[PDB]
């Protein structure tokens, strides 16, 4: 059923799956028409289908023509994402289709279900997990990108860069999110943490600054530091 | 106008036939129920003052053949039986009619309820869901599984229903994933209505005696399946208009023959606050509608 805090560590066992989040798939900037009223002007978005084992990011860039001509937009986003995930898992070797695709979105449930109605034996599953996906825009070269494309597009990253040459996948999934969840609670603050030191540099295939391991336990710290000073900030405390 | 005798009543025993229910006292002298209106399906029905589980009830058209009800002890139950011999048979009917061992059915001149209730049910179509075909009536009862509860275990004992389900493959075209799941015109018009049932009377048909099954016993498939069919139509955008005005007859009937009390099972909140408020027939279930709100209003 539902993925959950009970069964947390399912996500790192052999068994292959893939979450997807859809907040990015449908994008929209709000602006004043002449006349007064009000309009939106769609940008590129991107599906997030992440495998969280390996770290594989097969990032959909999802153009704005698609929508050129279509109502109930944000409906037919659920329902685009579905599509595209289906043509992924249709396209994998059988022996890499996914057993369990995790919607982080419960209103994905039933376009993936009927996407995938091919596939009875994998198992569209929730999640009441809140988990950051959302901040993937948040970096630089995901954002880049997706903005770039002028046709839909798949690119291809390691969301773990070569975390796990050191480091197991439960562990990079927890700094994955860590990091997220910064950049999604103060976008500016998470990436002067990340870039402040000029010296540390962004590998060309990765998306992260090559940090030591003490280097990762000082960024991995300071996002605590800064998730918590936000926190405050909006709450009072 | 015909008869079903019974050989007796030996076991406490609340009889239904069709809407109607008179109760019988252990070995209290019962010996039938004449005056059944020629020309519909019926059904007798039986719930032991002992044991209230099982309701349990034949389904039967007297056009038929000459069915009787004898109690057997060694399975404990009310049984349906077929009399081959004519002569034997009205010889045995007119005696108690003359002793007056019957109770008539009590059919008021203004009433077409059950004609109502019944109007696209064949005898023939029920002996396809109730599959036994060396009895000309079928038995039904609450405990009674249908083939989609079981895909989800006896065959023989299964009620043979048509299965429709939203996510399947038959519902959904390739490349109308999102059109057909949103509206289901295809699956009702084309794979329905044109593909299994040929007309919109068999599918009525139907539709009328899952309701009847739920309500007489209790059976909760029955009752499913009778949502299913709704909640279909219902969530078609195009739908003959012909249907559309049947279906709100039928529902008002349906619903103005619920018992009051028994809204809570036979009734599913969330199909009937879509079908009425959300679904493209929100607007054409007039009396439906009408009756549901003014009858059952905290449902919704
Ligand atoms: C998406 O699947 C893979 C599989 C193996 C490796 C990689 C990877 O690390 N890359 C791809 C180009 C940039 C970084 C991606």
């Amino acid at each position: 059923g539902a993925m959950n805090s009970s069964n947390y560590a399912e996500l790192f066992n052999n068994d292959i799956k893939l979450f997807v989040d859809d907040t990015n798939v449908y994008r929209v900037t709000v602006h004043k028409t002449f006349e007064g009223n009000v309009a939106t002007k769609a940008i590129n978005g991107c599906i997030f289908t992440l495998n969280p084992k390996t770290g594989h990011l097969f990032l959909k860039i999802i153009h704005t023509s698609v929508w050129a001509g279509q109502k109930r937009l944000s409906q037919l986003a659920k329902w685009k994402t579905a599509e595209e995930v289906s043509a992924l898992v249709r396209s994998l070797p059988k022996e890499e289709q996914p057993k369990q695709i995790i919607v982080t979105r419960k209103a994905m449930l039933d376009p993936l279900e009927v996407h995938m109605l091919d596939f009875p034996n994998i198992a569209i599953r929730p999640t009441e997990l809140r988990l950051p996906f959302s901040a993937a825009m948040s970096i630089d070269k995901l954002s880049d990108v997706v903005m770039k494309a002028t046709e839909p597009q798949m690119v291809l990253f390691n969301i773990y860069d070569d975390w796990l040459d050191r480091i197991s996948s439960y562990t990079a999934f927890s700094r994955l999110t860590l990091l997220l969840r910064a950049l999604k609670t103060n976008e500016e603050s998470a990436k002067m943490i990340l870039l402040s030191d000029p010296t540390i540099t962004i590998k060309s295939y990765h998306l992260w600054p090559s940090f030591t391991d003490e280097q990762w336990i000082t960024i991995e710290s300071q996002m605590r530091d800064l998730i918590l000073t936000e926190y405050g900030r909006k709450y009072n405390v | 106008m015909n008869t079903v005798p019974f050989t007796s009543a030996p076991i406490e025993v609340t009889i239904g036939i069709d809407q109607y229910s008179f109760n019988v006292k252990e070995n209290q002298p019962f010996h039938g129920i004449k005056d059944i209106p020629i020309g519909h399906v019926h059904v007798i029905h039986f719930q032991h003052a002992d044991n209230s589980s099982m309701r349990y009830g034949y389904w039967f058209d007297c056009r038929m053949g000459n069915f009787y009800i004898q109690y057997d002890p060694k399975d404990g139950l009310y049984k349906m039986m077929e009399e081959r011999d004519g002569a034997k048979f009205e010889n045995i009917v007119h005696n108690f009619k003359e002793r007056q061992m019957m109770v008539s059915y009590p059919k008021i001149d203004e009433d077409d309820t059950w004609y109502n209730l019944t109007e696209f049910v064949q005898m023939d179509k029920i002996r396809k869901i109730v599959r036994k075909d060396e009895n000309q009536f079928s038995y039904v009862d609450s405990s009674m599984t249908t083939v989609q509860e079981n895909e989800l275990s006896d065959p023989a004992h299964s009620l043979n229903y048509t299965v429709i389900n939203f996510k399947s493959r038959e519902a959904i075209r390739p490349g109308h994933e999102m059109e057909d799941f949103l509206d289901k015109s295809y699956y009702l018009n084309t794979v329905m209505l044109q593909g299994i049932f040929k007309n919109s009377s068999n599918y009525f048909g139907e539709l009328q005696f899952a309701f009847l099954n739920a309500m007489f016993f209790g059976n909760y498939g029955s009752s499913l399946q009778w949502h299913a069919m709704i909640e279909l139509i219902c969530s078609s955008a195009t739908v003959p208009k012909h249907m559309l005005d049947k279906l709100d007859e039928i529902l008002y009937y349906q619903i103005k023959t619920l018992p009051e009390q028994y809204s809570d099972i036979l009734l599913n909140e969330r199909v009937w606050n879509i079908c009425l408020y959300s679904s493209f027939q929100k607007n054409s279930l007039h009396n439906t509608e009408k009756i549901m709100e003014n009858k059952y209003p905290e449902l919704l």
